[PDB]
């Protein structure tokens, strides 16, 4: 139904192996790709949320709506309550579910060190927000068991992985 | 169709023991679920003693035919029916049959064997563990609800009971690595604190297990001299090294939810309450 | 995995909603009919940012029909499952041919040949799961698992999982 | 599976089986499942074969009879005929009394056929007598007997 702003695409004869979906390989294929375009067809990356940040921002857009709903005068079954359709209702419901059950950073602060621990890092300069994302959602505890859950930092051995573990933990409300 | 029920069962043949306990533990699940039967017939038929002994002795003789001579219910109906009707003279000397069991009653025997056999490997791998526990001092609580263990809850309430009182030594044994958090590694850390000894002092375990199990008051649960407050601050204090915890607020609560945990792991309360609600529990929707 | 993706939206309205509030009316049809859905090629759309200043132009009359035809571009966040990528779960029912699990809107079925063999299925406990001597998942129990195979459908998507390998299984 | 195996071989064996103990004998089954199956099925007696009294075709395989209790069917038969020159151990002569209980030769001059004096035989003292001798609870096995007798497979 939806269209994205990749169009295009026509018939070819050449057939290539980066087409098929692997979150091992990194190969997200071209709707997910790391070039993105804008409305203004300006250059742009992928946006990839961690549970953190998707949590903040549906909790942040969906009690803006309830605010606007109501002339603009916190619980998550009414802020689910407030959305039309059942199944859209249901859908949001489990989500939040989802996402409260398993959030690892319930404080915007917390969210925010986060994310600029794992963007300006001089390491994390190359590292795909895809990988980040995976980093900052499953919460590893080693660099074995992150190698092995995630097979693509295992390439990206310049990273100070254990010390950057040891710093989402601590970050990590315990 | 015994293979097919069967086929899930890898160990089968139990001991005289086991086969046993599985006849008491048959005859007692159809005193439970008969209760209704076996009252009329005693009404009815008062004048015999004894029926119901007649019918243990009826259940145990099925049991011993279904399972040693693997005999199919249809066939012991029509072939060992003598045995599931017990024929007493009146006082005119008249021959009254008294149907004790049906078909109904044979399958019934069949799908409780098979649920015994299932929970007999449960009980087994709980009396393992308890000796791979290896306790100096073997624990009454223990022994009492052991003996009296009929369900499967009953003996995931015992496995409760002796991971959370022994967790470091259930930890160890399994030491005896993929990092799961133990659920109970805080609690341990009380018990290596110098907290615990409050959580002693608010209440000895045996005597609260004794006055529990007695329904009565064998002892008084003697107050401390200084408040919980008191205590906590002074000890925190004077352990600033040792006590993990930053503010005594911290530590109270710690210390309430290590004695909530042990009150919810008392195999008794457990039992108690399923007992009440399983008697006089009402449901709502 | 979440994601932000700039989306757009092909939207036709009948003549009898030419009004003042017809900007408003094609907003809450976005999010009527956007908000919830499941398309094979982009996942799941759970939320639509900014949803009250969506800007939607200006509107075509398709000649022969008088119906106007709207084309709206919106940001919204969007989950897709990838094939190898390991995730939490909560089990949501356990069978003997597996047990399925729940990944927010996506149920994730696990077949007994993808699960550890220590983990006998018990369907006498209570209530029935698929336990091992040091673990024991059931309804409610949290699992973190490996998604091998995804399922396009119409407008749903089935996702196979996996607890085989290393930092799998109960968590 | 186990009644396809059985019909298969009985099929490859000949045409139709002989007697209940040849489930047995020719290795058609095993003993539990025989012990279990063997008062289920039957093969239908003719008295046009039992000419023959070599007939391997027993008569009390065609009723309800356990196999384990054909001796004390032939015992009970014998009780009835009130001949007591038989002792308890000459089985010919007790397939030759059942012979002449069930298809005697000469037709009984009255309507009561031989079959029907077994209800003259008191089913309780035979019953405690199997209880003293063997410590077995057969009364209600003695009463299936004597229906079987009475009717051969009578329509439950």
């Amino acid at each position: 139904v939806s269209t994205s702003t990749v169009g295009a695409r026509r018939r070819r004869a050449k057939q290539q192996v980066d087409d098929e979906e692997n979150a091992t390989l990194l190969r997200l294929g071209p709707e997910f790709a790391l070039k993105q375009y804008d409305h203004d067809g300006n250059e742009h990356d992928l946006i990839a949320l961690s549970l953190s940040e998707s949590r903040l921002l549906i909790r942040e857009a969906l009690k803006a709506r309830s605010r606007a709903r109501n002339g603009g005068v916190i619980d998550d079954d009414e802020l689910a309550k407030v959305t039309s359709g059942a199944v859209a209702n249901g859908v949001v419901k489990k989500t939040l579910d989802y996402l409260n059950t398993f959030a690892r950073f319930k404080d915007e602060e917390t969210c925010t060190a986060v994310d600029q621990l794992l963007h300006n890092s001089s390491d994390c300069s190359v590292l795909h927000p895809f990988e980040i994302a995976q980093l900052s959602s499953l919460g590893c505890e080693d660099v074995d068991e992150a190698i092995t859950l995630i097979p693509s930092l295992a390439a990206k051995k310049e990273v100070n992985l254990q010390r950057i573990l040891d710093e989402l933990n601590r970050l990590e409300d315990p | 169709r015994f293979q097919a029920y069967r086929k899930s069962i890898k160990n089968y043949k139990l001991s005289d023991v086991d086969y046993s306990n599985e006849r008491d533990w048959i005859v007692e699940q159809l005193k439970l679920e008969k209760r209704d039967f076996l009252q009329h017939l005693t009404q009815a038929h008062s004048s015999v003693a004894h029926l119901e002994e007649k019918f243990e002795a009826s259940v145990k003789k099925i049991v011993d035919f279904i399972a040693i001579e693997s005999f199919e219910v249809p066939f012991i109906w029509n072939h060992r029916r003598d045995y599931a009707l017990h024929t007493y003279n009146d006082d005119s000397n008249n021959t009254i049959i008294v149907k004790l069991l049906n078909e109904d009653d044979l399958w019934r025997i069949v799908q409780l064997d098979l649920d015994y056999h299932s929970i007999h490997d449960k009980k087994a791998a709980l009396s393992s563990i308890y000796k791979q526990l290896d306790l100096d001092v073997v624990d009454p609580t223990y022994e009492e609800f052991f003996g009296s263990a009929r369900t499967l809850s009953e003996l995931q309430d015992i496995d409760d009971y002796l991971t959370f009182n022994y967790s470091s030594q259930v930890k160890n044994l399994t030491a005896v690595m993929k990092r799961k958090y133990s659920k109970y590694a805080i609690y341990d850390r009380i018990r290596q604190d110098a907290i615990y000894p409050v959580v002693q002092s608010i209440a000895n375990i045996s005597q609260m297990r004794e006055n529990l199990a007695q329904s009565k008051r064998l002892h008084q649960v003697e107050d401390p001299i200084e408040s919980p407050m008191d205590m906590i601050a002074d000890i925190m204090s004077t352990e600033k090294d040792k006590t993990t915890f930053i503010s005594s607020e911290k530590a109270y609560q710690a210390v309430k939810q290590f004695f909530s945990e042990q009150l919810s792991y008392e195999p008794f309360i457990r039992k108690t309450i399923r007992t009440a609600f399983q008697s006089f529990g009402v449901i709502n929707i | 995995m979440f994601f932000l993706k700039d989306l757009s939206l092909i939207l036709t309205l009948h003549p009898s909603y030419f009004g003042p509030q017809m900007n408003q009316y094609l907003r809450e049809k976005l999010l009527t009919d956007v908000e919830g859905t499941c398309t094979g090629q982009f996942g799941y759309i759970v939320t639509v940012l900014d949803g009250m200043n969506i800007d939607v132009g200006k509107g075509r009359i398709i000649p022969g029909s008088g119906s106007a035809e709207f084309e709206v571009k919106y940001r919204a966040v969007v989950w897709k499952p990838f094939k190898g990528e390991v995730v939490d779960a909560i089990v949501s029912n356990v069978s003997p041919i597996g047990f399925f699990a729940d990944v927010g809107p996506l149920n994730v079925f696990v077949s007994t040949r993808l699960i550890p063999d220590n983990l006998v299925y018990n369907p006498s406990n209570s209530p029935p799961a698929y336990m091992s001597n040091d673990e024991l998942i059931t309804k409610g129990s949290k699992v973190r698992l490996k998604v091998v195979g995804t399922r396009t459908d119409v407008n749903e998507i089935y996702a196979i999982g996996s607890i085989k390998e290393d930092f799998l299984g109960a968590i | 599976r186990k009644a396809a195996g059985l019909i298969q071989s009985i099929q490859r064996i000949g045409s139709n089986l002989v007697n209940r103990a040849h489930l047995i004998t020719e290795q058609l089954t095993s003993k539990t499942v025989f012990l279990n199956m063997a008062s289920f099925v039957y093969i239908v007696f003719d008295p046009d074969v039992e000419r023959n009294p070599q007939g391997e075709m027993d008569l009390l395989d065609s009723t309800r009879i356990h196999p384990e209790d054909y001796s004390l069917a032939r015992k009970m038969a014998a009780d009835a005929l009130d001949i007591e020159d038989i002792d308890d151990d000459d089985e010919s002569a007790m397939r030759n009394a059942i012979y002449e209980m069930v298809f005697p030769r000469s037709p009984p001059k009255d309507e009561d056929d031989l079959t029907f004096k077994l209800d003259e035989l008191i089913l309780d003292d035979y019953a405690t007598e199997l209880e003293r001798k063997h410590q077995l609870k057969k009364r209600s096995t003695l009463q299936i007997i004597k229906e079987e007798l009475q009717s051969r497979y009578r329509e439950i």
